[PDB]
């Protein structure tokens, strides 16, 4: 238990000296036309990420916070690290994020096998296997594949009956939180207007989800369908 | 009447008559609602005006000076006598017979008399909102959308009588 | 090649054709304008007037109008780097360029055919030999001129610097035409003191280009006017004045132009909590009434304003200003108006420099060329009280620096940066205003150090251009002192600077020494300079 | 005020800290009894509590002594205030008053400025 | 000619008239009429000058390319053209109109604060939809012989010629029992049973015991004029009607001539002259219409090789083929499928290439078919299956489902969608027998003035789109693709018309002659 804190004294001179360490080469590198650059991406990327020595930080102090409730020592480096990279806390920068959009198709069956399991298409790390993402989307049961062919056609039909949810979708009034009752009116039974039930960002994240997804695994048929859907928008 | 408006209290929270609260055309009961969205904002723009003490006293985008808006009341004051268009005048009708009925039933549900009465006055009270929407664009005559943003902003008044 | 005779070979040439003018967003470019416009108004000239402010910019219109003109010319701009490189024009294309802008670049100055410099040749130059820039054993030889090359092109080339004002030249062209109106006379004389206001010319050279215009000024006033018969009051009068330093001092309070002036505020220190009673003392020692001083000066007692001038100068002699008294000149027309040089220099810069976010920076450019005519005197006006709101903030930003020690010494400079957020940073994002506040916030600093050795440094200043392209102005000032040439080495130290460390730095500005940056480049790219200046 | 009792023109980071300080104390004072430890942890921990800062001071001494023991091997006060002032640590006062540099055997002297 | 005196006078002659040419439209011009002299230069300068100032000019400043139109125009050039004669509008590209009621007039939507249509609408935009039906039902039931009387019309006052109207917040309140109430509304089964009737006003209960329904087919979110009393926040309904329908001629009449239908004609393609004439350069100018065309099975494609055959002879200007194109639409196999399609019939048009010459050929998908089916205003078929296609046969186009065809003066909208089933499942009170389906269903499409009069649910519409699945004015053809029966029918100069489903009309299909309106039976049961 009490461990906890020699090993962070022991981070605190270490941490320090390898965030120096790795400032001081990111920065000086002539390659970078912009640090944004310097990052990978995989089909889970989403964010801005900016500033690798920040990045770091954030995730390594994530997984110290989270591996103890002796947070103290990681909150201090949080506090020391972050205004020895000059940012400041409480800032949208400093608060970690989940990179990846982890999105799930649930009980893929597998018949070299006949076993069924939940498949990730961001988690799955795409630079090692390209051809091979196939393979990597083995049947936990053993290692035989899921097809592209049949899975991109899952992918637009998933698009279809969300697309088909939100088209259907409820509405609800601000004030009156109950759902809108009728087709006639612009504000509710109280002057409240309405609001979406199936919000449009949810859409847009996940047709980013879906466009990622077909972009690092070739899914061309799934990128005519998102390509439509992307141009019919405000 | 106790500080903050309490919810659980319901209309003891005012102690005005109802021969007053008649008088007033709107009446507003702002609730400060804690919202961390909000919250932020507000702090965000709070310590902003602060911070902008300093800074010439600038003008900004899409709004009108003091002093400008000033003179432009005073001149739409002394020019421009709106009235209610008829087919506007028919809808307020209507919608101010649904009002008093809405409020009666309410009264009879509670059995117990609101404290913020719906009358005669709160008709000839949207009638002159709608007149001064007008005039804000020195319009002979108030619109439907006119007689509409009136009742929207009396039904956040009365909202604040339910 | 430079222009020996500007009225046989450049006026005469261009009076027959199609011109067009690209014209710096600065007061002197301004000026020489107008003195220009005028005489093409004259002639009949058919011109085409385009403003521009950077490189980028001239690149773009001469790409939009290089079809239709053959006949250009460039007022304050081109004269320091390679047009040809630069734009890559037709060879029957002809370049007029009136630039004050030195070193004058050698392929300007030995192209023959295509670049002619509206330049005076008795202007401070030191061209290289045409020999020594263009040209086993042999090779050897070969290898060694390439070395005297590279060494005489940077001592050439290491120090930039401003000659004769654009206006001046313009003037004499209409005086050897001429067709010279006192109102051009009273724009070369705004053109002098736009360098004069900005530091960009010695005192000893500004007192040489004073003594030139007092003969023009002398001759126009006698062109009809004598000391038994004179002229209507509606009729412009200018008159040589041995006036003060204070700005604005006619339209203000005294105390308001004593409170911002760089000169009497660097001395008192009214950025301090100190300042205000060392005011004071000045005050009564000269015995002005208070409440007269922070009466506005059109309102002060005449009994006060008799001899104001040498009050002040008598005073300002044992409170240790020198130089209080400058040599200037001032315009009367019709009953109540009257300005000196430096009030117009200070309204037309004020109306260019206005940090207002409507229209473009070309429209705030129109708003200051057309103050500069009489029949738009009410621009003028409202460029005063745009200056007054600009000194207030310039004295609010110096106070804020200095008070937060903000200036930093970082070895062989001082180094300095505005933050985003802060009060009347907007004012300052533009670069010409930065550079103007660079230089009164380092005369405030080496009148306020008492380091010895770091009243001698040169500053670096920076400020926030684009927040969402993540950009900083960057700009040099050289060191604050009485003796000092005006000279400065960072246009040639911010690009060895940003070249040994590959930064993304766009050069986009006329002056050399006035540079953008990506923001995030800014911490290797001064770590480079300070290993540079050593 | 934090900014007039020291007689500062202009707020700093030290001043908004004591306004922080001053208005969380309070709050926690206005609680129940058995609520104070809960709050306290919730604005202690995240809401700036700024107590001290020297780790990283210590840490930038001991780096630069160890590249200026290199350099001199194969003003140490003005390289320490350096780092210290391009850094947003500008009040090196806690540093010198408190024992992270005295047993890492660091000292300091207005004269000499060895250290 | 000089070309200086040329250039002068073509300078001043557009001079004169106001307008001012570019450098390279005038430079274009002289080119242009260099050939001409003194004995027709000035009236081809006055002609050209009217043909520009015919366009849609939107400064005096004129350009190079309205100057080559204007001057292409005076030499003919669209002689035996396709353009101006024919055209297939997608139903994204359908103007939006909105109805300004304080005007009492159809705006563009450039005209006004209304936002662009998008998939993503507002909250705002799902009751913008029923509130839009409503207003365009309402300005059409006030306009009918149920107005009120002129200034003493008749000595007497009237109740709107016995039809008097009012909206459903007039009658919440001192008209109880009042025994001549008449009320334009949507139906809908708000509580179970419990009917309810709505309009942008509010919402009454609807005792409809007795329903004394004129002929129509009533469904859920049908607007209806609900005649009978008020008591007791129930409206005692003592009849049911649809609101009457207008032909094109009465809307255009009051409303002028505006194009409703779309296109590029700037007014109703029903009024021109010049197009009258065009549309019957070809007397026998000829359409066909297909259904359901499967062509993944191999007996479909024969037959239609068949057809191919038996229409060499007077081919039309284009083949129509509604959607549903496959037995088993059921995926990936139905892409590879279409596509093989797509071959086929580039291969059989390539064997007939008189008609692949003479004839177009376009394609309406299907709910179905693969891609965006569900949800309407359908895309067209996916363009990597199409590809090949495109290529092979460029006379020819995939398009939206709707779609609204253009053939010269005469309006034909096409739309592929099983709706009769569709709406008599959502019947609120059974028809009478003694009037046929199809005449019900067209009866009801026109009186409701939209393609899709049900609940969105079961007729599911991007919101901002609704507006390109109205019926409004009516149009020439009503080209309804369902399964359900092969029908023609008529009303209000419109011809409404199945061609059904070409598997299970024993592969019988429609024929259209728009010179003379007239429909024929392509009867090739036995082909």
């Amino acid at each position: 238990t009490f461990s906890q804190d020699y090993v962070a004294n022991e981070l605190t001179q270490s941490f320090f000296t390898i965030t120096q360490k790795i400032q001081k080469k990111v920065t000086g590198s002539r390659n970078s036309t912009e640090l944004s650059e310097m990052f990978p991406v995989l089909p889970g990327s989403h964010l801005l990420l900016n500033n690798p020595a920040l990045e770091f930080i954030k995730y390594v102090c994530k997984v110290l916070s989270l591996d103890t409730n002796i947070t103290n020592q990681v909150n201090k480096l949080n506090r020391d690290l972050l205004r020895l990279v000059d940012v400041g806390e409480f800032s949208e920068e400093a608060q970690f994020r989940d990179p990846c959009r982890s999105y799930v198709l649930p009980e893929v069956i597998c018949r070299s096998c006949n076993f069924c399991r939940d498949l990730d298409l961001c988690k799955d790390s795409s630079f090692s296997e390209d051809g091979a993402v196939l393979p990597q989307w083995l049947c936990s049961n053993c290692q035989a594949p899921y097809d592209s062919s049949a899975i991109e056609m899952t992918l637009v039909e998933v698009l279809q009956k969300k697309l088909m949810a939100f088209t259907l979708q409820d509405l609800v009034c601000l004030k009156c939180r109950g759902v809108k009752e009728t087709s006639m009116p612009v504000y509710c039974s109280c002057a409240g207007d309405f609001a979406l039930t199936i919000h449009t960002q949810v859409f847009m994240e996940q047709i980013g989800i879906f466009r990622n997804i077909a972009q690092h695994y070739g899914m061309s048929y799934l990128l005519e369908t998102l390509e439509w859907l992307l141009q019919k928008n405000p | 009447v106790f500080g903050r408006w309490d919810e659980t209290k319901g209309e003891d929270n005012i102690d005005f008559m109802p021969t007053i609260l008649s008088r007033f055309d709107m009446i507003f009961i702002v609730k400060d609602e804690h919202n961390e969205e909000r919250d932020v904002m507000l702090a965000k723009h709070v310590i902003t005006l602060h911070v902008s003490a300093l800074t010439q006293t600038q003008a900004v985008e899409g709004e009108i000076d003091l002093a400008k808006l000033k003179k432009f009341i005073a001149y739409c004051r002394v020019k421009c006598g709106p009235r209610l268009s008829a087919e506007a005048a028919e809808k307020l009708k209507n919608r101010y017979i649904i009002m008093r009925s809405g409020a009666r039933q309410h009264e009879r549900d509670s059995d117990r008399r609101s404290s913020i009465p719906i009358t005669v006055r709160q008709l000839e009270a949207i009638v002159r909102i709608a007149e001064a929407l007008s005039k804000m664009k020195l319009q002979p005559f108030a619109t439907e959308a006119d007689v509409e943003e009136a009742l929207r902003l009396f039904q956040v008044s009365t909202l604040d009588a339910a | 090649m430079f222009v020996s005779d500007f009225r046989k070979e450049f006026y005469e040439v261009v009076q027959s054709q199609r011109v067009l003018l690209f014209v710096a967003s600065d007061v002197d470019a301004l000026c020489a304008c107008k003195i220009l416009q005028a005489l093409f108004q004259c002639d009949h000239v058919q011109y085409t007037l385009v403003p521009v402010s950077g490189w980028q910019e001239l690149e773009t219109a001469f790409l939009e109008h290089k079809e239709q003109f053959h006949y250009f010319i460039l007022i304050n701009c081109g004269a320091n780097v390679d047009l040809l490189d630069i734009l890559q024009p037709d060879e029957d294309t002809i370049f007029f360029v009136c630039d004050t802008h030195r070193p004058v670049n050698v392929v300007n100055v030995y192209n023959d055919t295509q670049i002619k410099l509206l330049i005076k040749q008795d202007d401070d130059l030191e061209v290289p030999a045409y020999e020594d820039i263009f040209r086993t054993m042999r090779r050897r030889q070969r290898r060694e001129w390439e070395a005297r090359r590279r060494d005489i092109l940077f001592d050439y080339e290491q120090y930039e610097y401003h000659g004769t004002s654009s206006a001046m030249v313009m003037f004499e062209l209409a005086w050897m035409l001429s067709k010279d109106l006192n109102d051009m006379l009273w724009w070369a004389i705004v053109g002098l003191t736009d360098q004069w206001v900005q530091d960009k010319i010695t005192q000893m050279k500004y007192v040489t280009d004073v003594g030139v215009l007092q003969r023009h000024v002398s001759r126009h006033n006698h062109r009809n006017e004598d000391e038994e018969n004179t002229l209507s009051v509606d009729c412009t009068r200018i008159s040589f004045e041995y006036d003060l330093r204070l700005v604005l001092y006619q339209h203000w309070s005294l105390h308001d132009s004593l409170c911002n002036t760089s000169y009497t505020a660097a001395r008192f220190k009214l950025w301090s909590v100190h300042g205000q009673k060392r005011l004071q003392e000045f005050l009564a020692d000269m015995g002005l009434p208070l409440k007269q001083v922070k009466q506005k000066f059109q309102a002060m007692d005449i009994s006060l304003k008799e001899n104001l001038r040498e009050m002040i100068e008598e005073s300002a002699n044992k409170f240790g200003m020198k130089d209080m008294r400058v040599q200037t000149f001032s315009i009367h027309f019709g009953f109540k108006h009257k300005f000196l040089a430096s009030d117009v220099v200070f309204a037309t810069m004020s109306l260019m420099e206005s940090p207002e976010k409507d229209g473009s920076g070309t429209d705030h450019f129109i708003q200051a060329l057309d103050s500069l005519s009489r029949s738009n005197l009410d621009k003028l006006y409202h460029g005063l009280e745009l200056a007054k709101k600009q000194l207030r903030a310039t004295q609010q930003t110096i106070a804020s620096c200095l008070c937060t020690n903000l200036v930093i010494s970082q070895g062989p400079f001082l180094y300095c940066s505005l933050m985003e957020g802060t009060p009347d940073v907007m004012l300052f994002s533009r670069p010409a205003s930065l550079s103007l506040l660079s230089k009164h916030l380092l005369k405030s600093f080496v009148c306020s150090t008492k380091n010895r050795r770091c009243k001698l440094l040169p500053l670096v200043m920076a400020a926030p251009l684009s927040m969402e392209h993540g950009t900083v102005t960057v700009v040099g000032i050289p060191p604050e002192t009485d003796s000092s040439d005006r000279k400065n080495f960072f246009g040639r130290a911010f690009e060895k600077a940003a070249e040994s460390t590959s930064s993304r730095m766009l050069h986009n500005h006329f002056d050399l020494s006035v540079i953008e940056l990506k923001a995030e480049d800014r911490s290797k790219f001064l770590d480079a300079l300070i290993s540079l200046l050593s | 005020a934090h900014a007039r009792i020291h007689l500062r023109d202009y707020v700093i980071e030290d001043d908004v800290n004591m306004a922080i300080r001053v208005m969380l104390e309070s709050f926690i004072d206005t609680q129940k009894f058995s609520v104070m430890r809960s709050m306290r942890k919730t604005f202690a921990r995240y809401l700036s509590f700024r107590r001290d800062n020297n780790e990283l001071l210590l840490f930038i001494l001991k780096q630069l002594v160890a590249e200026q023991v290199t350099y001199q091997r194969n003003v140490p006060e003005k390289d320490l205030v350096d780092k210290a002032r391009q850094i947003n640590i500008h009040n090196l006062s806690a540093f010198y008053d408190s024992e992270l540099f005295r047993m890492n055997k660091f000292s300091h002297d207005l004269k000499r400025k060895m250290i | 000619m000089a070309p200086e005196r040329l250039r002068s006078r073509a300078l001043s002659a557009f001079k004169l008239r106001g307008l001012l040419l570019r450098g390279e439209a005038i430079k274009y011009l002289t080119e242009a009429l260099q050939s001409i002299s003194e004995l027709e230069l000035e009236d081809k300068l006055e002609k050209i000058i009217n043909a520009v100032e015919k366009q849609p000019l939107s400064s005096n400043m004129i350009e190079r390319s309205v100057v080559e139109a204007a001057v292409q125009e005076c030499s003919q050039s669209v002689d035996e053209t396709i353009e101006h004669v024919f055209n297939i509008i997608g139903a994204f590209d359908i103007p939006r109109f909105v109805y300004n009621s304080e005007r009492k007039k159809f705006l563009p939507l450039l005209m006004t604060n209304h936002p662009a249509p998008n998939l993503f609408g507002t909250p705002r935009d799902k009751a913008e939809m029923f509130r839009e039906r409503y207003t365009i039902l309402h300005q059409r039931t006030h306009r009918h012989e149920l107005f009120t009387p002129p200034v003493i019309g008749s000595h007497p006052d009237e109740s709107g010629s016995k039809f008097q109207l009012k909206t459903i917040e007039t009658l919440l309140g001192s008209t109880t029992k009042i025994g001549d109430a008449i009320v334009l509304g949507m139906i809908t089964q708000l509580k179970e049973g419990k009917f309810f009737l709505e309009d942008p006003t509010g919402t009454v209960q609807l005792d409809l015991s007795k329903a004394q329904f004129h002929s129509g087919l009533y469904t859920e979110a049908c607007f209806v004029l609900a005649e009978g009393w008020f008591e007791d926040q129930v409206f005692h309904v003592n009849a049911f009607g649809f609101p009457p329908t207008e032909p094109s001629s009465t809307t255009r009449a009051y409303y002028g001539n505006i194009n409703f239908f779309g296109g590029p004609s700037n007014t109703s393609v029903k009024t021109s002259a010049k197009l009258k004439q065009l549309e019957e350069e070809n007397k026998d100018a000829m359409f066909v219409f297909l259904s359901d065309v499967w062509l993944d099975q191999v007996e479909v494609l024969e037959k239609l090789r068949i057809m191919f055959a038996g229409y060499s002879p007077a081919p039309p200007t284009c083949f129509i083929l509604c959607g549903n194109f496959s037995s088993a639409p059921y995926g990936k196999n139905q892409v590879q499928a279409l596509k093989d399609s797509l071959k086929t019939l580039a291969d059989i048009i390539c064997e007939y290439p008189d008609i692949h010459q003479s004839s177009r050929f376009v394609f309406v998908p299907g709910p179905e078919d693969p891609g965006f089916g569900s949800i309407l205003p359908r895309p067209p078929l996916a363009e990597s299956i199409t590809n090949e296609f495109r290529q092979r046969v460029p006379f020819s186009v995939f398009t939206t489902n709707p779609c609204r065809i253009q053939y010269c003066t005469q309006e034909i909208t096409v739309f592929r969608e099983d709706l009769v089933n569709k709406m008599c499942r959502n019947c609120v009170r059974f028809p009478s027998s003694n009037l046929a389906i199809p005449n019900h269903f067209v009866k009801t499409i026109l009186s409701q003035g939209h393609l899709t009069p049900l609940p969105l649910y079961v007729c599911p519409v991007y919101w901002a789109y609704d507006y390109a699945l109205r019926v409004y004015p009516v149009p020439d053809l009503l080209v309804i693709a369902d399964k359900y029966d092969p029908f023609t029918t008529t009303n209000t100069e419109c011809l409404c018309i199945n061609p059904g489903s070409f598997p299970r009309s024993g592969f019988s299909f429609k024929v259209f002659y728009p010179s003379n309106k007239t429909v024929e039976d392509s009867k090739l049961q036995g082909f």
